[PDB]
RNA sequence: AGCUGUACCGGAAGGUGCGGCUGG
RNA sequence: CCUGGUCCACCCGUGACGCUGAGGCGCGAAAGCGUGGGGAGCAAACCGGAUCCGGGUAGUCCACGCCCUAAACGAUGCGCGCUAGGUCUCUGGGUCUCCUGGGGGCCGAAGCUAACGCGUUAAGCGCGCCGCCUGGGGAGUACGGCCGCAAGGC
RNA sequence: UAGCGCCGGCCAACUCCGUGCCAGCAGCCGCGGUAAUACGGAGGGCGCGAGCGUUACCCGGAUUCACUGGGCGUAAAGGGCGUGUAGGCGGCCUGGGGCGUCCCAUGUGAAAGACCACGGCUCAACCGUGGGGGAGCGUGGGAUACGCUCAGGCUAGACG
């Protein structure tokens, strides 16, 4: 503790969206707010720490998925300064149980990259060089960081595990382990690690994620 | 090193702009005979595909059969939706005692003894996951003994 | 009114089992001891205590269960899968030695309320003695 | 709009009075 | 004015005095009947018009007796125990923005269902007692019995 | 001495010729109006065999009277409601009785039939010898966990 006190990790949401399998993390309620036991929080963390630690020596990836609007930038810059993949502008439908097909999309971004860099573009009319533009930005904006996966993840770590509940249930099925950094309205029983902790408070998550990724860098 | 047959193959139809269009469904059953099997149901346009697709279902929904003596190790009844199946030991020199579907899927599980009984509706589809769902639904003496003493 | 205590904890167990709760409380009874007592003794149950409830007699029953699981649904195996009453207020069940059922080929346990007060299967089948057939466990 | 208990039809491929229901 | 049921607080008294209920007894929308009154409006049947409108008797109303049916429905018998919550609303009590009872609705854990859906007001998990079902039509018909003045009801 | 049924699916076993909603088949689904492996004949093939088919009756499949082992919101099924008689069921803490309940010993449960072993007809049907098992009931002796009854206490149901 006294490192996340400042950062108010330990706020959670009102008693009006509080879930009721997350009651035995609760340590008390003030002032119409629920308040995160700081200690429970302490173990579980050393213990997804460790878990965390043990793959990143053994070589294993890890996927960061972070969509909500304040977490966008904090998730992009703390997976650029490892070599772990990340999805940060929206969870596509079937980005795991569908895992071929959207291999097909990366294989398709890396072709038009590719085009774009070479000296026989000068074919091609200007129009249809504008509509390849096009598609080489969609493709770039919604399939960057996902390009790194070669081929299925050894992980997943998620911000919010109800605001991204289709990720939780494709990981679920094909028996990869997940890590969130949960709070007062989730589900502990779906999540393997879990982190009671904030999903607001930009602090919170950058502290986290931070911490996380400095673990990451250290064991390799 | 899995060996294939097929439970049923039906034709289902729906309405188009002035038309019928067909659709065929296959429920196909794998195994080896060692204590391990599979079920998988394929929709398809065509027969071949549908029969591919059933297989290739069938070959990830994978159950592991506690087989002792080529005999199931304790009774059991299960219900799935408006379908009872009930599955008994044997002792060995019996053979398998069942409809076309839970012999179909029993044979290939690599059981050799068994009785069995069909209660409530007897539509293929839900007999054969009722099969399944018991099959699944099996215990040993280890397993019970270590869940208790640990 | 409350017709058959016996049932109502068994029903109380089967309710706290099926939600995945650590304790639960029930009326205190020493007929009720004695059924805790033998399901401890078989290991379905972590343990039982008896404890008071704002004035009155409860026993708080520890429960047991799985490990976590992995897939979908990673909700742990149940150590009690079922528990059935036999004998009910209405119509009550008696059975010999010779009529003594044997319960998932052994992997189960019943309760006999015998003359030698109360019994699993097994113990009843060696000293050799019948009764009432309380309730079977799987 | 349909259905329904009841009570009547000497211009009864059904009609009307007194209610009741949505199985509109 | 007379009177039934019910809820909450105090936790003061009795010490199992409880639940259900075949028959019986009582209540039972509307329509309908009898012995008398009454009759503004509306209105079966009926009198006329162009082929819905204008009148109009019983009836609708009161007193005392009968009749005892229904989409008499939440199409869900009664009593008790257990099983996450959120929101709206009616009515009580406290240490008053919340806590704790008793009702009426809406979303939904687990669970149940063939599905629609139900989900602490269960259609979940159970126990106790009563009533009812055994494919459609014939048909709630035929004969018999009981009730009623009759239509008719069981 | 070799016959009888069947060959569309259930259900084992396919091709020609005759007729064209006719003659017919049919246990259910249904087949027959120019292709019909479903009618009649032939070839062939399945099943049984000195037997093979048909009709009538009983059980099963029928968990389709559900004790084992069903149900009642919309498929058939909650009484139009209340009060309540008989009946059915019933909180917890000690005792007495031992009716229900359980156990032991013994008598009976004839013979034949069923089961097991051995044996005699050249084998088998058939028969013989021996051994048990057997629901239930009588007598004598034990136990008190549960139901029952008789005593005492309690407040968590109910009533005031």
């Amino acid at each position: 503790v006294k490192e996340l006190l400042e950062a108010g990790v330990h706020f959670g949401h009102e008693r009006k969206r509080w879930n009721p399998k997350f009651a035995r993390y609760i340590y008390a309620e003030r002032n119409g707010i629920h308040i995160i036991d700081l200690q429970k929080t302490m173990e579980e963390l050393e213990r997804t720490f460790r878990f965390i630690e043990d793959l990143a020596m053994r070589g294993g990836t890890i996927l960061f998925v972070g969509t909500k609007k304040q977490a966008q930038d904090i998730v992009r810059m703390e997976a650029e300064r490892a070599g772990m993949p990340y999805v940060n502008q929206r969870w596509l439908g079937g980005m795991l149980t569908n895992f071929k097909t959207i291999s097909q999309r990366v294989h398709r971004l890396e072709e038009l990259e590719a085009l774009f860099a070479s000296p026989e573009i000068e074919e091609r009319p200007k129009k249809e060089q504008v509509r390849l533009k096009h598609e080489l930005e969609r493709l770039q904006k919604y399939l960057s960081g996902f390009r790194l996966l070669k081929r299925l993840p050894d992980a997943i770590f998620v911000v919010d595990p109800t605001k991204e509940a289709i990720a939780v249930r494709e990981a679920r099925k094909l028996f990869i382990p997940v890590i969130a950094l949960a709070d007062t309205d989730s589900d502990p029983d779906l999540v393997d690690y879990i982190i009671p902790g904030n999903d607001d408070a930009i602090r919170s998550i950058q502290l986290i994620l931070s911490r996380a990724v400095d673990l990451i860098i250290q064991a390799r | 090193d899995f060996e294939e047959k097929m439970i049923l193959i039906r034709r289902t139809a729906r309405m188009q702009a002035g038309g019928r269009r067909f659709r065929f469904g296959a429920l196909v059953v794998v195994g080896d005979r060692q204590g391990r099997v599979g079920l998988g149901f394929g929709k398809a346009p065509e027969v071949p595909l549908a029969v591919q697709k059933a297989g290739y279902y069938a070959r990830r929904n994978m159950v592991e059969v506690p087989l002792q003596n080529g005999t199931i190790p304790h009774e059991i009844e299960v219900e799935f939706g408006a379908s009872k199946i009930v599955l008994k030991p044997a002792a060995p020199g019996t053979g398998v005692i069942a409809g076309a579907v839970p012999r179909a899927i029993l044979e290939l599980a690599g059981v050799t003894d068994i009785l069995t009984k069909e209660l409530g509706s007897r539509n293929p589809i839900n007999i054969a996951y009722a099969t399944m769902e018991a099959l699944r639904q099996l215990r040993t003496k280890a397993d019970v003994e270590r869940l208790r003493k640990g | 009114m409350l017709t058959d205590p016996i049932a109502d904890m068994l029903t109380r167990i089967r309710n706290a089992t099926r939600v995945y709760k650590e304790s639960t409380d029930v009326p205190a009874s020493r007929f009720k001891e004695e059924i805790l007592r033998i399901l401890a003794r078989e290991g379905f149950i972590k343990g039982y205590e008896r404890v008071d409830v704002d004035g009155k007699p409860y026993l708080r029953v520890y429960l047991k269960y799985g490990p976590r699981r992995q897939g979908p649904d990673p909700r742990p195996e149940q150590v009690i899968h079922h528990i059935r009453r036999i004998s009910k207020p209405g119509r009550r069940v008696y059975v010999g030695v010779k009529e003594i059922p044997r319960v998932r080929r052994g992997l189960g346990i019943a309760i006999l309320s015998t003359s030698k007060g109360v019994l699993t299967d097994r113990e009843a089948r060696k000293l050799g003695v019948g009764g009432e057939l309380i309730c079977e466990v799987w």
